[PDB]
């Protein structure tokens, strides 16, 4: 494998994690899981940073905004501490499903295969053609766009994924950091915690 | 038997046979496998037919809709969502109701009527949820339970094994929405979706009778 | 203990000054004098090693379920015992009672391969948990099967490694206990716990033995 990415930085494991059994399995699937893990990482911190981005300010969307463009507009965390149990616990709950959905290894011995105890290239969303819903189109290119495209264009579109993903994971937790402990930069607003809170415990 | 229950695939793919608590050989009361299985798939059936049931009546009681010239219709018209309605009923009627599962269960289960109209117990070979019909002490008694006008008289056996695989998966589903009804009456819990404001029935869900018969 | 004690330590190894490896204990032999001293080596270095990093948390947080939670935290650990109600201190004591005597059964420990450990058993080797009358999922040692496919030279080396790291910690707890009350009594700590009370005296703080 050997990481290409950035050439100067071959590996970089001082916690020997690369060699490891975890959970008492081979070292391979362990191999697997670490990179499924740090690709989940970076595409979960890119799509955080977007949205802190697109809530500091008011931009929120103008269809209903029934609840949307209730309370004012402030941290951007106390955003999501504002907004309804009902909410959070939806968008929870859909993205359980979702990945329920992307371990499934009937579905995913239909499309691919998968992360540990198998080939399964590291972050693959399967299709939505086995459960009982004709859906619109599928969580990867809904609205078709890489139907067609070079398979040496898809893997430097994954190493920029993973070294974008790296990068903005470091970008979210400096925000988040920013804002409860300035470390260097400027234009933060208040800590809002982490966790969901606001009701029950 | 064992293999028998690859009927999982059917009622969901993905999701084969799922048995964490693994109650597929664990031997009841020294009986053999099948039978503990036989016994497992009619505990199923039972509880889901039964969940589904009260799920429809929870939401006839919290919506009252009461008999027209029933004269035990003394109890209040507010009513809790379910069980405040069902403790305002007089002991003799929950008696009775009582009474009559246990006597059309008894008749479920009785392999002379079973052998007679010519399937076995459903621990001996036979399919789980049954029931079936009267070849009664002398009593005419029209209609049984099942489809009593005749409305599956006629039917294919593939529409059947798909109703079959429907009424577990219903089954199973109603178990999960009764009982989210029942935690959202007591220490609600179910905080998402809030199931739609059903009060509290601070008593016990599980307390039948107003009082305790010592037993 | 063999003369092998030069692997887990050279320059000493056998230091023996009490010699205690033939004094014939309870006329069994020399042999089950050597599988006691093994075993009640490495278990009290198995209690103090988890009773050392024990202190080490209990002192800063305690968790927040409810009932030993609440009580002060800037106090002796020691004495957070006797603050415990009167059924905790049984049931600790009783479900490590129950991993006593479970262990010790030689019909369990038979299934495996081994034996009581003075009876040439292993010196320390709880059983695999699996002959209970109920099944449970979890096991105490290795839960989550993990480190079970590792080679006999980690095996060993742990072992050694074990022992060492036991007698390191015995030192480590009791003298840390013996700084609770007396104080001053290891120059290098000397800034932390209070209170006089007997810490080998669980039910002190309840009712009297006579
Ligand atoms: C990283 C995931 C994530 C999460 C958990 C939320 C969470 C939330 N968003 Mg959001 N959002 C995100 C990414 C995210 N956003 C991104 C990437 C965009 C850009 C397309 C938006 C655009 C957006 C709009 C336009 C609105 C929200 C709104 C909301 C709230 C409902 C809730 C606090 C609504 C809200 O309450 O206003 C802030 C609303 O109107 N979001
Ligand atoms: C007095 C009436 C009565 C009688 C005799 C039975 C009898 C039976 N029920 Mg039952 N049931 C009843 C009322 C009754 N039911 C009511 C009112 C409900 C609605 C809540 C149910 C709901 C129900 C379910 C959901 C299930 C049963 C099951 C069973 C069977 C096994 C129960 C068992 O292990 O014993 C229990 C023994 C005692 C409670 C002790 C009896 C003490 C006296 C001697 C048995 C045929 C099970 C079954 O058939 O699965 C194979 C099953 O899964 N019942
Ligand atoms: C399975 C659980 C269950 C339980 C324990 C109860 C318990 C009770 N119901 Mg009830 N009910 C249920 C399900 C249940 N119901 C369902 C599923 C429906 C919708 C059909 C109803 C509709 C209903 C009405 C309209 C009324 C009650 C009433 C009552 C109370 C008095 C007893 C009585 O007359 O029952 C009578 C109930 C039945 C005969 C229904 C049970 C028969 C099966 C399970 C469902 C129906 C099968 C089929 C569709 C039959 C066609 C309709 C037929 C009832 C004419 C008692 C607390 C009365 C009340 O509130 O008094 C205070 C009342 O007026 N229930
Ligand atoms: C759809 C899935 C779902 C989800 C996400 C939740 C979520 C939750 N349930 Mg819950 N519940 C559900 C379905 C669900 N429920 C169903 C179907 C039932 C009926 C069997 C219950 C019955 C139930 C009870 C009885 C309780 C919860 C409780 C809780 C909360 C956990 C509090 C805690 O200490 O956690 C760690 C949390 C809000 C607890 C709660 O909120 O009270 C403290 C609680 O006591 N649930
Ligand atoms: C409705 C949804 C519509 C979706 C449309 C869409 O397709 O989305 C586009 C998309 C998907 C895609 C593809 C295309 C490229 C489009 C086409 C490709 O086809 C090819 C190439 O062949 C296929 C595919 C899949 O690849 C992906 C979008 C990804 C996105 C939007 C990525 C934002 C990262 C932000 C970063 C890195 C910043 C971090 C932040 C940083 C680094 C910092 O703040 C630095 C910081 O120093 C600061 C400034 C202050 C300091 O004190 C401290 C810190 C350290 C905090
Ligand atoms: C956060 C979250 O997850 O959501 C929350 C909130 C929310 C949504 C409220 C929840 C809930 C509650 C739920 C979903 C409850 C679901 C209840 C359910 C699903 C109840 C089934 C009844 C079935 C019946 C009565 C069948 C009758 C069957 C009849 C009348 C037949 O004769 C069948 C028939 O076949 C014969 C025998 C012969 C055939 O020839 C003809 C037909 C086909 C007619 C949750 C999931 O708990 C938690
Ligand atoms: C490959 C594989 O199989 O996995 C590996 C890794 C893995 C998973 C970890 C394994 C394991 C099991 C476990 C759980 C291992 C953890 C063991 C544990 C928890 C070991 C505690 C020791 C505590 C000590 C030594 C205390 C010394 C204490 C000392 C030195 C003192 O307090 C003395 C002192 O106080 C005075 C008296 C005065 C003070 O002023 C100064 C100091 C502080 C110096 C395996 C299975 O074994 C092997
Ligand atoms: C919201 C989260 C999220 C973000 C922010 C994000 C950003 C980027 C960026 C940065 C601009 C690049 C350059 C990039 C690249 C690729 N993505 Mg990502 N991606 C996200 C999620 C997913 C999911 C769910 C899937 C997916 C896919 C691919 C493939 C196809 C490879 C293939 O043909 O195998 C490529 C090349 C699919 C996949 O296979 O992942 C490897 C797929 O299922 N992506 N992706
Ligand atoms: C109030 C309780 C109750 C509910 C809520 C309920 C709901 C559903 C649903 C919708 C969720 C479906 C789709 C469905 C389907 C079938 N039911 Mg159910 N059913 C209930 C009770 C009984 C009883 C007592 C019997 C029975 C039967 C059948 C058969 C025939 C199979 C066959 O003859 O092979 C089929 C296909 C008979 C039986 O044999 O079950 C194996 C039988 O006597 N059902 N049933
Ligand atoms: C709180 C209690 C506790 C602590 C703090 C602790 C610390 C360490 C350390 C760190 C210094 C090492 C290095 C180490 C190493 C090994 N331990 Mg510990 N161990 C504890 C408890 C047990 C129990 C209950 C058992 C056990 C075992 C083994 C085996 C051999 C396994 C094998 O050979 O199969 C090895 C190599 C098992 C046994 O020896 O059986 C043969 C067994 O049952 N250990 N152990
Ligand atoms: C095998 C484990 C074990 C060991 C190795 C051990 C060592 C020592 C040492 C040596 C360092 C001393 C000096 C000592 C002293 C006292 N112990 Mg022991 N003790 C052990 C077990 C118990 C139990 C089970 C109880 C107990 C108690 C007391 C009382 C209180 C008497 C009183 O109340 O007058 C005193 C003074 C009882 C108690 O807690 O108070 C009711 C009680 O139940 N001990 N104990
Ligand atoms: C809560 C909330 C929000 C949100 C959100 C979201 C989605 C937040 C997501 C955050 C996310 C996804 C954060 C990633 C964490 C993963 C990390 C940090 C891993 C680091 C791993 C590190 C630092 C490892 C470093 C190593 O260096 C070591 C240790 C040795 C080196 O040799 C080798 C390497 C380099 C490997 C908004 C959008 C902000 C407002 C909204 O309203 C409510």
């Amino acid at each position: 494998f050997a990481k290409e990415l950035n050439p100067v930085v071959g590996y970089w494991d001082p916690l020997n994690l690369s060699n490891g059994e975890f959970w008492g399995d081979s070292n391979s699937a362990t191999i697997g899981f670490l990179r499924e893990s740090e690709i989940k990482h970076g595409r979960v911190a890119m799509a955080g940073f977007v949205g802190y981005i697109v809530h500091a300010n008011d931009i929120r969307f103008p269809w209903d905004k029934v609840a949307m463009a209730a309370p004012k507009g402030l941290s951007p965390q106390e955003l999501w501490d504002v907004t309804p149990e009902a909410a959070k616990w939806q968008i929870i709950l859909t993205i359980a499903f979702l990945e329920f959905w992307r371990e499934n290894s009937y579905i995913l011995s239909k499309e691919g295969e998968q992360h540990y105890m198998r080939g399964g290239k590291p972050g693959y969303f399967p299709t939505f053609s086995e459960l009982p819903h004709p859906v619109p189109f599928n969580l990867f290119d809904p609205f078709g766009f890489s139907k067609n495209a070079s398979p040496e264009k898809k893997a430097k579109g994954l190493l920029a994924e993973v070294n974008n993903g790296r990068l903005a994971m470091i970008g979210l937790m400096g925000f988040l950091s920013e804002a409860k402990v300035p470390g260097s930069v400027p234009a933060l607003a208040n800590v809002g915690i982490r966790p969901y809170a606001g009701e029950v415990m | 038997k064992a293999d028998l229950e690859a009927l999982a695939k059917d009622l969901n793919p993905a999701v084969g046979f799922w048995d964490p608590l693994a109650l597929s050989d664990y031997s009841f009361w020294g009986t053999s496998q099948e039978a503990t299985i036989g016994f497992l798939r009619e505990a199923e059936i039972k509880h889901g037919r039964i969940a589904m049931a009260g799920f429809v009546g929870y939401i006839v009681h919290s919506n009252d809709i009461r008999w027209t010239f029933d004269k035990v219709a003394a109890s209040v018209p507010t009513g809790l969502p379910a069980p405040a309605v069902w403790d305002a009923i007089p002991d003799i009627a929950k008696w009775q109701i009582i009474l009559f599962v246990g006597v059309m269960e008894s008749w479920r289960e009785n392999k002379v009527v079973l052998e007679a109209e010519g399937q076995k117990h459903y621990m001996s070979g036979g399919k789980p949820g049954y029931f079936p019909s009267f070849d009664l002490l002398p009593h005419p008694v029209p209609f049984p339970l099942f489809d009593p006008f005749g409305i599956s008289k006629r039917a294919t056996e593939e529409k059947k094994a798909k109703g079959r695989l429907a009424e577990i998966n219903n089954g199973r589903l109603a178990m999960i929405g009764l009982f989210g009804f029942l935690s959202e009456a007591t220490v609600p819990g179910s905080v998402p979706f809030l199931k739609g404001v059903v009060p509290a029935y601070t008593g016990e869900v599980m307390a039948p009778f107003t009082q305790n018969i010592f037993t | 203990l063999p003369e092998l004690s030069k692997k887990l330590n050279p320059v000493l190894g056998y230091w023996d000054p009490l010699n205690l490896a033939e004094l014939n204990f309870w006329g069994a032999g020399d042999d089950a004098t050597v599988g006691f001293l093994r075993h009640a080596e490495i278990k009290h270095g198995r209690v103090a090693m988890a009773a050392f990093v024990g202190y080490c948390v209990q002192s800063n947080v305690h968790f927040p379920w409810a009932p030993f939670n609440s009580i002060p935290t800037n106090i002796a650990p020691a004495e957070q015992w006797a603050q415990l109600p009167e059924a905790a201190k049984w049931q600790i004591i009783l479900f490590v009672g129950f991993l006593e005597v479970y262990s010790e059964h030689s019909f369990i420990l038979e299934k495996y391969g081994q034996k009581h450990y003075m009876k040439g058993g292993k010196p320390g080797f709880f059983p695999d948990f699996d002959t209970m009358v109920h099944p449970v999922p979890l096991n105490l040692w290795d839960p989550l099967k993990a480190y079970k496919g590792a080679s006999a030279e980690r095996k060993a080396d742990g072992l050694l490694k074990e022992v060492n790291n036991g007698r390191l910690a015995m030192i480590g707890i009791m003298g840390f206990c013996a700084e609770a009350r007396v104080p001053g009594a290891v120059p290098a700590l000397s800034n932390i716990a209070h209170y006089a009370g007997d810490p080998m005296a669980p039910f002190a703080a309840n009712f009297h033995l006579p």
